[PDB]
Formats: C-alpha cells, structure tokens, sequence
C-alpha cells in the first residue's frame, strides 16, 4: 500500500492525510 | 583530364551448374519451394550509411535523429572520410569527382581514425549513453587526450 | 471485418449504420420529402457510406 | 540543319490540388468509411505512424501541410426551448472527453 | 501476418535445424561434402537479456589512489585498498599498475 | 471513469511479435463538454455499450492466460503453418539409365522415358522440423489483445495492478527497463 | 504543419501511437512559412505578407516539389505493404533520372 | 550524437554506420517465380532518416 | 451538472475521484514529493 | 557414392549467356540476360559472373 | 525509506536545454525548446524556469 515509500517515524510509516490530496486555493473563496 | 578511357566490347554471363542427378535435383527443387525452406540471407556489414559533412578546420559534428524505434539496433561504427575521396553515390555519374585514387568508402582503406577526440551519445535529448557511470568519464567516449593530468 | 467495438459510436454519430431515411422518424421523412422543393431538410442529416 | 545537341527536361505543374493518398486497400473510394479504417487491426490496436517526405530543396522556409483525413462529425440536439446540445466526434485525431 | 518479423526474417527464433522441413535437413547433411547448403539459411544468435548484466550504476574500471606511498633510494612501495564492492567479482588479470 | 472507463488499446510490435504496451483509447474519444443531460446520458450509455462488447469480444476471441502479454507464447498456442505434404513425381529411373549408358547409348534431353515403365513418386513433409514458439503474428495479435476495459483502475493492492500495460516492463524482471 | 528548413530535402514526421479507427487517408501540399500565418495565435506580428494564403484559400502551387513519400505503420511495417507498387516500400512521386 | 574530431584544412565526411539487421528472405513458390521480402531493423526502408 | 463534476467544480474530493493507488502514493510520499496541488478539490457552499 | 549424385545425360557444366538487350549510355551501359535454369537443375548464384 | 524511493541508475538532477529554433525581433524574442522528459522520470513544471 506504498507504505514502504513513507519515512518511518518509529516502527510505523508517517503517511499523510487523505483529505490533503486536492487543492481548493482560489482568490476570495 | 589525364586522357584515360575505357571501351567495353561485350559481356557474357557464365554460370557453372553442378551436374546433379535429375531426381535428386527434383527432390531438392520441391523441398526448396516450400514456404518454410526459404533461403534467407544477410548483408555482412548490416548497416545504414550516413555521410555527415565536416567543413574545413571544423571540430564538432553535431548529428541528430528525430524519433525512431531502436529495436534490433546492433551498435555504431564511425570513421572520418574525405569529400574529395568519396563520390556522390546514388547518382549515376558524378561530374565533379576529380579523383581516381583509393576510395575508402568502398574498399575499407580507412586512415583518418586517429583524428577523433571524443564521442557523446545522448538518447531522447536528455539521457547520456551508456550512462550508469560505466566509463571513467561516464558522459562521453573520450577517444584520445592531448591534455592528461589524471 | 468491421469492428464490433467502434459500432456504438459510429452508429450514433452516423459514421456507419443507417441512412436518414432509416433512423429518422417516419413523420419527419414524410415532411422532408413533401417540402423538398421549397424548404429542404436534406443537408441537415448525415448519411453514412460504408466500404 | 545546324541544330545544337540537346537534352530533354521533363516536369509537371499541378496547382490548386492536394496529393490524396487514400487509406484503402486498393486506393479506391468505395465509401467514406474505408475498409482499412473498419479493419480490426487499425481500430482495435494502437499503431505508430512514421511518414517520410522527400521534397525538392528551396531557398526559403517552407511548411509541409499534411491532411490527416478524419471524420469531423457533429450531432446536434435541441431538446427544449433555447437549449442547444452538441456532441463532436472526430476519429482518429479526437479532441477528447472522459466519463 | 502469420509470423513476427524477427521470426520471419530469422533474427530471433529457430536455428536452421528447426524451421526447415525434415527432408531438407536430412538432405543438407548428406550432400554437405560436395554441394553445401549451409550459407543459404540464416541462423539467429540471440544475446541473453536476463541475469547476465546489471541495470544499475556500476563502474567498469576503477582507479585506486595509494593509501600509503613509501619511497626509498632503491625501491618504491605503494599500498592500495583493492576494494571489491557488493555483488561484484574481480578477475585479477584485469588489474594493473 | 471508474464505472465506465476508457479501454486500454494495445500497441503491437511487429518485430518481437509481442504487444508493446496498452494506453487508453484517447484518440477515439467523443466530446460531450457541450452537451446536456439529454445527450451526456446517451453518450455514457454508448461508452458502456462499447465496454460490454469488448468484454464479450475478449471472452470469445482471447486465449485464457495468466500473464497478460506473455513474453514467449507456447508452440501449441501459436498459429502454425501446416501445409499438405509435397508429392514429388521423380523424373527419371536412376538404375535404368546407368544400364542404357553403360550399354553405349547416349541419353539427352527431357512414361517420360520410352525405355522405362517404372515411375517413382516421393511424398515429403512440407512443415517445419520443430513447431514455432515465442511470438504471435499480426492476425493472432488481432484475435488476442482485445482492448482491456479496466474497471475501477489501480485500486487493488499493488502487484495486482496491470504493469504489462506499461511498455517498459519486463515480466520476468518485475522492473521497468532503462537506457542501459 | 511540419516545418521544412531552407534547402532541406528529407522531412520525417511521426505520430506517437494511436488508435487509427475510421481513418480515411492522407493529403498533403508544401506551403511557405512566409505565406502561412501562425494561426492558433489570434494575431501574427511576424507575418509581413498580404498575398494569397494557400493554407486558407486552396491556391496550392508547390505540389510539383515532391519526390517520394514513405508511410510505415508501427515503425517497421510499410504501408500499403504487400508489394503493391513497382517501388516496393514508398510512393515515388517523380524521378529526375529514369533508367527503367 | 556529438562527435569531436581533429580539424583539417579540407572538407571531410563523417561515415557513421548504424549497425542494423539488413536481412532478405527469398521465396520461390512456383517455376520462374522469385519472391523476396526485405527487412532491416531499426532503419527500415521508409523510416531511414 | 456533469461538467462541473468533470472539471471538479462540484462533486467528490481528490481522495475520492482519483484512483485509490494514487491516493496511497500521494499520502506516503507527501513529505518529500508532494502531489497535493496537482488535483483540484471542490468547495461547495 | 554411386547413385543419385550425378546424372549421365548430356548436360553442360558452364553455360554461356548472350545479352538479350544492351542499352549503352555515355557514362554507363546496361546488359540484360535470360538466366534460364532448366528443369532438374540448381544454380548457386556464387558461380555466376560477368 | 531505502528501497523503491530513489533510483539506482544514473540520472541528472538538473538538465540544460538549448533552444531548437530561436527567433530575434526588435520588439520581442522567441525561444523554442524540447522539454524532453526521459523515461522512468517525472518533471514538476514548477522546477522548470528560463
């Protein structure tokens, strides 16, 4: 599940968040 | 200019036949007409010529292939020639060919091999070949060096 | 042979398939055949030709 | 009676036209949707095209204008008042749209 | 249409003992000493692509600086570290000074 | 896109006789960015009716195999030429002409002799010595390698993902090839 | 529009890999870069020419400057293939030297 | 490819041999019929420049 | 609207319309090779 | 070997071929032959020459 | 992470691209490049500049 690509903090992968994959940056909203 | 001329009187075509037995040569005939018994041959050089021009006192020769499937590519083989000593072949008569010595393009009498400094081969305009840090100078094929400090 | 793959797209955009006397509704073909001399609908509908 | 020794130069000029090469197995127009365009080889697979044009040299920057002949087809629906729905398909050089 | 182009032209495929008809292989071995049919048929030679040569960064020739030089009036001593890395073999015939 | 995907159409390589690699059918796509729900729904039913044909065409025509695009097709699964055996009518009786010539007769030109009623007929195998294996032709690339409709793409554990769509992937290396 | 430089003889083009479904054929004519404006852009400042535009009106006149065309599908299969023409692997349009 | 050569006071040519498989298969199915299929790879007849 | 959903003006977020292998790739490699600003998320009022 | 190696009919080893048409140019010339291989014969083209 | 992150082959971190067809004008300057991304590589266009 691509967890061997993540830096191990301890014994577990430091995977990111699901909700951070997109972007909604837009001027004024 | 020097008055040499040649006249061709006649040609015959001589063809030596092996006197094979007529039902041995009929068996060999009908075996070789089968579509799996096709006589497949091969050019010994097995190469596509490209003559690239080098001007007088010119040092770099940048050549470029646009895009091609490189499958069954065997390698390169390069040698400098002379334009005086190479006729414009493909054409049936070169009227500006004022030379009658050895033609290294045709007989393998190559002699300008020592005039090569280096060779840089890059695939896809980005990736050096062979790459992979194979050589002592990995980006190019340094053939000779005038300045050697290392 | 013709590909069964492409046939849904080709019959919809009328690259292959039926002529305009076949896929149009029969009331519209009767309208277009009647008013042909003064209000033509002939160059509005694509007829496929198939090799 | 004193005609000089001469050589013949032959050429042609064919203006206003496009050098058509039809993608048909006998080079004939047996219909707009050709027999090789319907063929299972060219329509269920992906093929690289490598065309090579040898032209006469000119002392001027020139352009090579190739017409890759397609089916540039539009279907038009107007289901309601003031609604104009169009769908465009051209094959093989599609603009494109996914699902 | 019925065969690939390397196997039609015999660039990668069967040797002449395999694609020819069995009567012709029997004929070409019998008449070999007086009517040779050997150079008429193309035999493929295929280089291996797997488990022969690496596809990683690896230097063919290395150049070792002496770890300790030691000059004398009658001799000269150079000390090297001929380090053969991971998953590499070194024939000492290729080594020189 | 996941429910009604675009089919991966296979690229052939005529030299190796294998499939190069499959990319999606981007060049036969139909543009409904100017359509409404009265016609987007009708085109999406044509995208899906095409994908039902390709699964039906692959169930009829494609050979059932574990590895998609194998690197060496077996000799039992490759179309092979099996011609009729060649029937050779041998022209001359060999030992009946060495007795006419030893008797002093000069034979010249050419049953077929007037001095021999014997007639030999030879029947030879036309096909190859060994059946051919390794690479399929153009017509068997058409039958197999029907464009892959890959539903819910790249959602199953990796290693189950189709890497043989990629034109760089060796199956027996499990790695993408490089420039050297 | 594929660019041909000055005094250039052979011009190879490529199409990467593509479904050729419902393909009809080819048609081609050499143009001039001076006469053809850089369209796609809404204005051409490099266009110092106001004659006829053969790209737009069909007044083609450089048809006679073609020697041969060679169409190969899938980088080794020549088209039409199948030994169709007296020159087997290409469409020779004209010949300056005709020995045969 | 980028070659660096010694300079010469003469116009010279560079002769590069892209080594290919210039192969011919020769079919003779009937009497007086000579059929050949030529193939060279990579620089095929029609994709050679 | 099917064209707001095609261009992701309204609809699913990038954790949902993308392939689940790409979401797991972009979540693992986020600290050194970020794929986050490559995909547009809808913000629906 | 005794049999099935060499015939015993009147058959030439080397043949001579007259040019059917010769087209002479200023810078070249052209010779056209009829390379007639008769029944029950094989010709290796290495044994041919002008 | 050790494996399947950084390649074990040779690969330039930064590439240099000479223009293919540059064109100078008194009011503007045009440069045409080949942005050739090699195989088994990805290029984020934020890392590209002139």
């Amino acid at each position: 599940n691509f967890a061997s690509l993540a830096p191990r903090h301890g014994s577990r992968p430091f995977m990111g968040n699901w909700q951070d994959i997109g972007t909604s940056n837009m001027s004024g909203g | 200019v020097d008055g040499a001329s040649i006249k061709f009187d006649s040609i015959c075509l001589y063809a030596t036949f092996f006197p094979m037995a007529h039902n041995t040569a009929s068996t060999l005939e009908a075996m070789l007409r089968n579509d799996t018994n096709d006589q497949s041959f091969n050019d010994y050089l097995s190469a596509a010529n490209m003559l690239y021009p080098i001007p007088a006192n010119a040092t770099n020769v940048p050549i470029s292939i646009p895009s091609r499937n490189w499958a069954a590519f065997r390698g390169w083989a390069f040698t400098r020639l002379k334009t005086k000593e190479t006729p414009s072949l493909g054409s049936g008569y070169d009227p500006y060919y004022t030379y009658s010595g050895s033609i290294p393009y045709l007989d393998g009498t190559f002699y300008l091999n020592h005039t090569f400094k280096k060779v840089a081969i890059t695939f896809d305009s980005s990736v050096s070949w062979p790459g992979n840090d194979r050589l002592l100078t990995p980006n190019e094929f340094e053939i000779k060096r005038s300045v050697d400090g290392e | 042979m013709a590909t069964p793959s492409m046939m849904p797209q080709w019959s919809y955009m009328h690259i292959s398939g039926q002529d305009a006397s076949e896929y149009l509704s029969p009331g519209l073909v009767q309208f277009a055949r009647a008013t042909e001399t003064y209000f033509s609908l002939n160059n509005k509908f694509r007829n496929p030709t198939v090799a | 009676k004193t005609a000089v020794d001469s050589i013949t130069q032959k050429k042609f000029l064919c203006d206003r036209t496009l050098w058509r090469i039809p993608f048909s197995s006998n080079f004939m127009s047996m219909g707009a949707l050709t027999d090789l365009g319907q063929n299972l080889l060219y329509a269920n697979s992906a093929h690289a095209l490598d065309m090579t044009f040898e032209v006469d040299p000119m002392d001027e920057p020139t352009l090579l204008y190739v017409l890759f002949e397609v089916f540039d087809v539009v279907r038009v629906h107007r289901p309601h008042r003031g609604v104009i729905e169009t769908v465009y398909l051209r094959t093989p050089f599609s603009a494109g749209n996914a699902t | 249409s019925m065969m690939p182009q390397w196997s039609y032209m015999h660039i990668s495929g069967q040797d002449a003992s395999e694609y020819l008809s069995p009567g012709l292989v029997q004929f070409a071995r019998a008449t070999e000493t007086y009517f040779s049919l050997n150079n008429k048929f193309r035999n493929p030679t295929v280089a291996p692509t797997h488990d022969v040569t690496t596809d990683r960064s690896q230097r063919l020739t290395l150049r070792f600086i002496p770890v300790d030089r030691e000059d004398t009036a009658y001799s000269y001593k150079a000390r090297f570290t001929l380090a053969v890395g991971d998953n590499r073999v070194l024939d000492m015939a290729s080594t020189y000074f | 896109s996941k429910e009604i995907p675009t089919p991966y159409m296979w690229s052939y390589q005529p030299q190796m006789g294998l499939a190069a690699g499959a990319a999606q059918d981007y060049s036969t796509r139909i543009n409904y960015m100017s359509a409404g729900p009265h016609m987007i729904s009708r085109v999406n039913g044509i995208r899906a009716h095409r994908n039902r044909i390709l699964l039906e065409q692959a169930a009829i025509t494609t050979t059932p195999r574990n590895n998609l695009n194998p690197r060496s097709w077996p000799a039992a699964l490759v179309y092979q030429e099996s011609p009729a055996p060649t029937t050779v009518v041998l022209p001359r009786d060999a030992q009946a002409e060495v007795q006419m010539t030893n008797s002093g007769a000069q034979l010249a030109g050419g049953g077929r002799p007037s001095f021999t009623p014997r007639q030999a007929i030879l029947t030879l195998q036309t096909s190859s010595s060994e059946p051919r294996s390794g690479g399929i032709g153009t017509l068997q690339f058409i039958e197999e390698f029907v464009p892959s409709v890959y539903f819910n793409p790249f959602s199953g554990p990796p290693g189950h993902y189709p890497d043989q769509f990629i034109p760089n992937f060796d199956a027996v290396k499990d790695s993408a090839d490089g420039y050297d």
